[PDB]
């Protein structure tokens, strides 16, 4: 068996900034009396399919953009994206084919670093519709930003809340290079109905301190 | 072009079999070798199997040798990959591929088959406005949304005005709630002028419950203002 393994794990390079990903095999790919390094590099956006970027170790595939390259021999393995683009967000995975079973790397993940953006933040109280159902959804919305670190901190009569929220975070935008970010939190009907205003506090480098958007319960 | 053509997403139950299906066409289906992947959620590539459709020469991973059948039909250009008995260890998402030989790149891919087996029941998902705020904004940007909540298994598709509307719409991964339901949020931002002359609508499907919903998001008129 054939062990493959890329280096770094993650990089965050600028729009039009070279991004160099590493693969290493266990053993040699070179089948000497052919002179083929057996290797193979693919991109898979989120939600798709990979596609074959590279074979042949520096052979490109048809329809493949200049800027994506191959090279390396026997063990050491190189795939450049000479001018990063916005679009070219993904993971990437090299794979061996020099003998069976066919081994694939566990994935470079390439991010666009781009100049700071402060979240947008928006808070949502739970519809009339779901308060009838017996639950209220309190939804803490920061749009659009970067870096993705961030913290949200919920308060309910300005007492710090924990362990009844969750959150969840877009992909890097493909155009704008940006995150999304939503954090819920849960609580019943009668808990809900127990407190008056409810606070989503925002902290994110973009921000000179943290932002607090807040509404009283029932208010429209 | 080539294209390989997978089936839709499996929902089942430990112990059921399961043949998912890949059409291959625009090229000779019987001279190239189609193959399987399976990536599991959160994780990697794994090669699974290859068919030649020529004659049914067929080559199993050691990993899944035994535990999958692959297997062939040339007069549909149709390559297939069953289990007799699903484990809740196969959920995954599963690719067909074309293959340049054995000792080959996979160079096209099909779009991927979601199977998931659970024992669990299937739910639909109840679907809430997240109207858009009354207080007025900064840059005449107001944000709006659907939460949608409680169902199982994934994937809730979510489209605006039935596709109209793309610009600004961020639909968030799902998150596993401790009911061992998922819940999601998809919003948009939109200029606030347009709240009271453009009607915005969240269409929700969940396939596995057949369940569709089209939910209107309207401001809340509170104020004489």
């Amino acid at each position: 068996d054939i062990v493959m393994t890329q280096s770094p794990d993650s990089l965050a390079v600028s729009l039009g900034e070279r991004a160099t990903i590493n693969c290493k095999s266990s053993q040699s790919v070179l089948y000497s009396s052919n002179n083929k390094n057996y290797l193979a590099w693919y991109q898979q956006k989120p939600g798709q399919p990979p596609k074959l970027l590279i074979y042949w170790a520096s052979t490109r595939e048809s329809g493949v953009p200049d800027r994506f390259s191959g090279s390396g021999s026997g063990t050491d393995f190189t795939l450049t994206i000479s001018s990063l683009q916005a679009e070219d967000v993904a993971v990437y995975y090299c794979q061996q084919y020099y003998s069976t079973p066919l081994t694939f790397g566990q994935g470079t993940k390439v991010e666009i670093k781009r100049t700071v953006a402060a979240p947008s933040v928006f808070i949502f109280p739970p519809s009339d519709e779901q308060l009838k159902s017996g639950t209220a959804s309190v939804v803490c919305l920061l749009n659009n930003f970067y870096p993705r670190e961030a913290k949200v901190q919920w308060k309910v009569d300005n007492a710090l809340q924990s362990g009844n929220s969750q959150e969840s975070v877009t992909e890097q935008d493909s155009k704008d290079s940006t995150y999304s970010l939503s954090s819920t939190l849960t609580l019943s009907k009668a808990d809900y109905e127990k407190h008056k205003v409810y606070a989503c506090e925002v902290t994110h480098q973009g921000l000179s301190s943290p932002v607090t958007k807040s509404f009283n319960r029932g208010e429209c | 072009e080539v294209q390989l053509v997978q089936s839709g997403a499996e929902v089942k139950k430990p112990g059921e079999s399961l043949k998912i299906s890949c059409k291959g066409s625009g090229y000779s289906f019987t001279s190239y070798w189609i193959g399987w992947v399976r990536q599991m959620p959160g994780k990697g590539l794994e090669w699974m199997g290859i068919i030649y459709p020529g004659d049914s020469d067929t080559r199993y991973s050691p990993s899944f040798q035994g535990q999958v059948t692959i297997s062939a039909d040339k007069s549909i250009s149709t390559a297939y990959l069953q289990w007799s008995s699903l484990k809740a260890s196969d959920t995954a998402m599963y690719y067909c591929a074309r293959y340049d030989g054995i000792y080959g790149e996979l160079d096209f891919w099909g779009q991927g088959t979601l199977v998931t087996v659970s024992s669990a029941s299937t739910k639909g998902p109840s679907v809430f406005p997240l109207a858009p705020s009354s207080k007025s904004t900064s840059g005449g940007t107001a944000a709006l949304g659907c939460l949608v909540k409680d169902y199982f298994p994934e994937p809730v598709t979510v489209s605006w005005n039935s596709g109209a509307l793309t610009s600004g719409v961020h639909t968030f991964p799902a998150v596993l709630q401790s009911s061992g339901l998922y819940s999601l949020s998809s919003v948009v931002t939109v200029p606030s002028s347009s709240l009271g002359t453009q009607t915005y609508i969240c269409n929700v499907n969940h396939k596995p419950s057949n369940t569709k919903v089209d939910k209107k998001v309207e401001p809340k008129s509170c104020h004489h203002h």
